């Protein structure tokens, strides 16, 4: 099946707090994923992919922070945009979308 | 600092369309920053406040289940303003109306928070 | 004791609001103090009863005298114009590399549209500094490499030997006591070592 | 369509006297997904808007003083000025962002004795 | 062609150079008792490739982890020339190459 | 939310442990040289904490680890291959304090430049809880001996009573450890690596290559 | 309107990337940073920053190296922040121009 | 039959990168896995994996980034390889299509 | 194996020129290497050890304070040979000549280390 | 400039008792960017060129006897054998390396009563 596809939702920006990047996972060519957990439960799936994708030019500077956010379990706002939808994951209790955000939470900064 | 606006009339007869418009000065919405929505709650004289309509910033607009069906709820976005017009008023529609900023959530986009900062009050009378 | 920027580095026109356009930094007060040229220079250039703007404090030239006034870093750039230098100098020398051994790197510079630099120290004291740019210079194909062990070297804290080239002088940092060239290797130094 | 409810609309109060106004709901307020039962506090003033003092149960609002607590879950909660002065005496409610249709609660008036 | 495997190597002296126009960054080797190993890469018509780039990093990454090395080298017929790294491998952590 | 149990990992026999305990190599009350790895150095290790943590499955994961490397060094013929670890369950009384919480009131009351962001991502990331200079054996409870045979790849894992345990109604510090400012120069949080162990627990729990966090966090 | 200000002995306390609002072809990388003994109520204690990267060169800009570099090591340093402002997390933030490391109280008051 | 080979439970031990002979601007990363806990007899307790990767384009793909990560960290894998294989220390090893992190118990057993 | 064989004609005739080349073996005086230089110094038969003349990789020219006016020493780099002209040839001279390799400094490279490498030496004769 | 201005004009000594060279030089011969003196010592076997032995007032290059050993700071340096063996006798020199015209020494011979 695709792991693509074109639901159609609307250009909007939103956003998941006090996550944390776990469980990554690539394909040849397609997209770099994580799954953001909290407090032990999986809340969102979000993917990055230099090749295919409107998002596509800043993947390069997105890969170098999930790293860093996986190197060490720091505690992130995630941010995604819900135009496409991604089913890389198999038998997800979540859904797959597209990276287009990463904040290292401040609570002074009101992020996580 | 988020502060809103009024910008009404005060004596709308029966049977017209009203028209309340916040101007805020200060939070954006935008569909492209996430959480933010702007919700209106009116309260008539001596009883308690009931909660209108909201409109969120990905453009869903989300209604009272009783009075749903003659309010409609849109806005500018660049231009900040949003505007509230309600058909067929009744002079039990009395009420001060206010317009309030719902943060965006702290745990999610699509979550619950408070309304922090309100407006302030028009008071319409539909009188005849 | 401070490199100081020849009558060539400096801005034919000012900046406003205190923005120094990309690849240029604004001139300290003790820079344009010990130099005669740019004072000569911004008394030929500056007319009536003007203020302009430095990095640590403000000119007053015209019928006030020339007078450089200290300041507070970043103070009085609310003012129109703010006098800038561009940070490189062609100073013509041919393709020679020079070494300074046993260095640690401190001192992180970064600006847009420019170059990242840093200052290499031994025994605490600077030795030198050195830069590199993507955008501008001979080592512009430099910096995709070099940057990576810059990097570690400051992150690990080893002491390198660092390879510079005096083609290009930099005045990026202010008040340097170090002078600053292009940036053209880093060596982790056994000591007598063939590599370094 | 979650009836929210206010217990007395008319509460007694002497100034410094533990003041103890509770909520109750139909259904539930809290949320699995953030682990926080969904219930605001506002103050009401003579004319002015409602100002939030007391959110997330018992997390209170940026610049609210330290008097006004939240306390309970579920389907009851309490909000407790420590310490009233004559300003505090004026019309609560509480209110429900869990799901959306919004609701409100009657509303208490702090008199004085 | 003579090519050198060498295995459980640790790198202790890396530079980074300027080879007339192009770039090379050597790497020295040091096992417990054996001959110390030097090696190193170049660009020959590598300018706008990124082989260059991408190995410099893993020597880089190699390096900060203190890890053994299994390299592959061919040498110069010269004495004194340190030789060509063609293949770099990182053995597992705190662990030793088979 | 303080704590009633932490895990301590060891390879010193259960024969021994239940006798004489778990002792601090040092007498150095910083929080941060402990958990950057200053003082749980080679040739310099004198911390006075006794490191463990307060899930079990971080043990868990170390002790899997660890057998990987046994199999790993089998597999280069440098080892024997068999392997075998102890997991102590302390009971948690009034002298462990809490990795995460000791930093963060360091960094509070000596600014943020005093310490590194992976010194603290680290101390939650493993859980550590500091005990002070000793770990008297009345407080050791129950061990786990686990042994992992090369030839069969066969793990068996074992639970041991102790005899001098003595049951009491104990909890962690609430309170933090408040310790001196650092004079010593710390570069950076030295950790060992497969996976990222801070100095001490890996040290404590015994050449060893402790490699410093950030050199390895943001890729090359 | 906003120009540039010169902050000194700050430390980058977070780091964040988004996308650029007029333009695919920049992005934003923004983050906050705090003064040194300032109190936390004080606005320059939650400083958000801001500057752009551009898509269509690929690497990693000057910037972003020492901006990595020194919230790993959390060092102060002096900022030029401004003169622009752009959106972030819902607030403004000064667009960052040049960033240079602390030496100590000579350069950083 | 040549198909896509699922292995569970498997942590990377070593990584490697060599030039590929075939194309001037290809590249192999291989490397070496084991399965955790399993025995010297067991065939899953060594195995080679290789993919390529393209030298024109700066950057480094997906896979890599990830090859990286879970190396430090040991931290299982199910690695879905094949179906062709390229080469390394002489040896065959099978291709690497796809890495997922194991999520636990139920799907690495 | 560093060597330099100062080669040369043995006999001079007063007010003459003297060019004497050092052909190197194991070092380059190329601007990519620094540190290096090749260096000039004479001992009559029986007295001190005398200085002449230090060319660099960056083909800098330093030169004796009390014959620098009559000194002129250059690098042929392609040729590998250093070679140094004397005019006005008096019989204060009929020294033993060698070259020499001017070591690159431990750390950095405006500083000198001795000249390890020398040569054997040539012997000129200043006769009518 | 700097000059050299070697003590003895030659000291006898016997292959016993260890010998003592001293050496002057003018100003100073001190660096301060590596902290590190400029001195170099220079065995004259007669009939081949000069032979380096001591860099620093104090490091014996390489594969110099370990009996050669100096020593010296700011003014006066001094170069001593261990053991004073048959081809010890020769002439020695100084140099200072700082500025460059590079003066060297008047020279000792050594001589056996």
């Amino acid at each position: 099946i695709t792991t693509i596809y074109k639901t159609g939702q609307p250009a909007a920006d939103h956003y998941y707090s006090k996550v944390t990047a776990t469980r990554l996972l690539a394909s040849t060519n397609s997209r770099l994923c994580a799954v953001f957990v909290r407090d032990g439960q999986s809340v969102i799936g979000a993917c990055a992919s230099p090749y295919e994708g409107r998002y596509r030019d800043m993947y390069d500077a997105l890969r170098r922070l999930l790293y860093m956010i996986y190197m060490s379990g720091l505690a992130v706002r995630v941010h995604v945009s819900k135009e496409e939808q991604y089913y890389d994951y198999e038998d997800a209790t979540f859904q797959t979308y597209a990276l287009t955000g990463i904040s290292l939470c401040n609570p002074a900064a009101s992020i996580c | 600092q988020i502060t809103l606006k009024e910008s009404g009339p005060t004596l709308v007869k029966p049977t017209q369309t009203l028209t309340l418009t916040c101007t805020f000065s200060g939070f954006s919405l935008s569909p492209d920053i996430g959480g933010v929505g702007v919700g209106w709650i009116r309260q008539p004289p001596g009883k308690a406040l009931e909660w209108l309509a909201l409109i969120y910033w990905d453009d869903d607009k989300r209604y009272s289940p009783s009075l749903q069906s003659r309010l409609t709820i849109t806005k500018d976005t660049s231009k900040n303003r949003v505007v509230l017009t309600m058909i067929n008023m009744d002079p039990v529609d009395t009420a001060t109306y206010y317009c309030a900023h719902r943060r965006p959530p702290a745990y999610d986009s699509s979550d619950g928070d408070a309304f922090d900062i309100w407006g302030q009050g028009t008071m319409v009378t539909v009188s005849s | 004791g401070i490199v100081i920027p020849p009558q060539e580095q400096i801005t034919q026109h000012g900046s406003p609001y205190g923005r120094c356009a990309n690849k240029t930094r604004a001139l300290t007060v003790a820079e344009l103090r010990g130099s005669g040229d740019l004072q000569e220079y911004l008394r030929h250039v500056t007319r009536g009863w003007s203020i302009f703007a430095l990095y640590d404090g403000t000119y007053l030239g015209g019928e006030y005298g020339g007078v450089i006034k200290d300041g507070t870093p970043g103070g009085a750039f609310d003012l129109k114009t703010t006098f800038c230098i561009m940070t490189t100098r062609n100073t013509g020398q041919p393709a020679t590399d020079h070494y300074y051994s046993n260095v640690t790197a401190t001192r992180l510079l970064s600006s847009t549209n420019s170059r990242l630099c840093a200052v290499f120290v031994r025994s605490g004291q600077p030795v030198i500094g050195a830069c590199t740019s993507p955008y501008d210079g001979k080592y512009w194909s430099m910096y995709s490499r070099l940057r990576k062990m810059l990097y570690l070297i400051y992150v690990a804290g080893i002491s390198v030997r660092v390879h510079v080239s005096k083609e290009e002088q930099y005045y990026d940092y202010e008040d340097a006591t170090f002078e600053t060239y292009a940036l053209t290797g880093i060596s982790i130094c056994n000591p007598g070592s063939s590599l370094c | 369509d979650i009836v929210m409810t206010q217990s007395p609309d008319s509460l007694a109060v002497s100034l410094g006297e533990r003041a103890t106004i509770n909520c109750k709901s139909s259904q539930s307020v809290f949320s699995s997904s953030n682990k926080k039962n969904n219930l605001a506090w506002y103050q009401q003033k003579p004319g002015q808007p409602p100002k939030l003092l007391i959110y997330w149960a018992s997390t209170r609002e940026s610049g609210v003083p330290v008097r006004f607590s939240g306390s309970g879950s579920g389907t009851d909660f309490t909000l407790t000025i420590s310490s009233l002065q004559a300003e505090d005496v004026t019309v609560y409610y509480c209110q429900q962002y869990y799901t959306t249709p919004y609701t409100f609660g009657q509303g208490t008036k702090l008199e004085i004795k | 062609l003579p090519t050198h495997l060498y295995k459980n190597f640790t790198v202790q002296e890396l530079a980074l150079k300027l080879k007339g126009k192009n770039q090379e960054f050597c790497l020295t080797a040091f096992m417990s008792g054996r001959s110390l190993v030097r090696a190193c890469l170049s660009d020959a018509g590598h300018e706008h490739d990124t082989w260059f780039d991408t190995m410099l990093g893993f020597a880089i990454s190699a390096y900060a982890l203190k890890s053994r090395i299994a390299l592959t080298v061919e040498d110069s017929p010269y004495p004194g020339t340190p030789g060509d790294l063609l293949e770099l491998q990182i053995c597992p952590l705190n662990g030793y190459c088979e | 939310d303080p704590p009633a149990t932490v895990y301590r990992y060891d390879s010193r026999p259960p024969e021994d442990v239940f006798q004489n305990g778990f002792t601090a190599w040092g007498n150095n009350d910083n929080v941060l040289e402990h958990l950057t790895g200053r003082s749980c150095q080679v040739g310099s290790s004198n911390s006075a904490f006794v490191s463990t943590s307060s899930s079990r499955r971080y043990t868990e994961v170390y002790l899997e680890h660890r057998m990987q490397e046994a199999v790993e060094a089998e597999r280069a013929g440098r080892g024997t291959g068999h392997f075998i670890g102890y997991i102590y369950e302390v009971r948690a009384d009034n002298n462990f304090y809490g990795a995460a919480s000791s930093y963060f009131e360091y960094v509070d009351t000596y600014g943020d430049n005093a310490g590194r962001i992976l010194a603290g991502a680290l101390a939650t990331y493993q859980s550590e809880y500091l005990a002070h200079r000793r770990i008297p054996p009345e407080n050791i409870r129950r061990v786990t001996r686990v042994y992992h045979n090369g030839i069969t790849g066969e793990t068996t894992t074992t639970e041991y009573s102790n005899a001098r345990y003595v049951s009491q109604q104990t909890r962690a510090n609430p309170n933090p450890y408040t310790s001196r400012r650092s004079v010593a120069s710390i570069v950076g949080t030295l950790v060992r690596m497969a996976p990222v162990v801070g100095a001490c627990m890996a040290r404590q729990a015994e050449a060893m290559v402790l490699v410093y966090y950030e050199s390895i966090a943001y890729s090359f | 309107v906003p120009y540039v200000l010169v902050k000194t002995n700050m430390v980058v306390t977070s780091v964040a990337m988004k996308p650029y609002e007029v333009t695919p072809t920049r992005m934003l990388v923004c983050g906050i940073a705090a003064k040194l003994g300032a109190a936390a109520s004080s606005p320059d204690a939650h400083v958000p920053f801001c500057f752009g990267k551009d898509l269509k060169r690929p690497g990693s800009s000057p910037m972003e190296v020492m901006l990595r570099a020194v919230f790993m090591q959390q060092r102060p340093l002096r900022m030029f922040l401004g003169p622009k402002q752009l959106t972030f997390e819902g607030k403004p933030a000064l667009e960052l121009i040049r960033m240079v490391e602390c030496s100590g109280k000579q350069d950083c008051p």
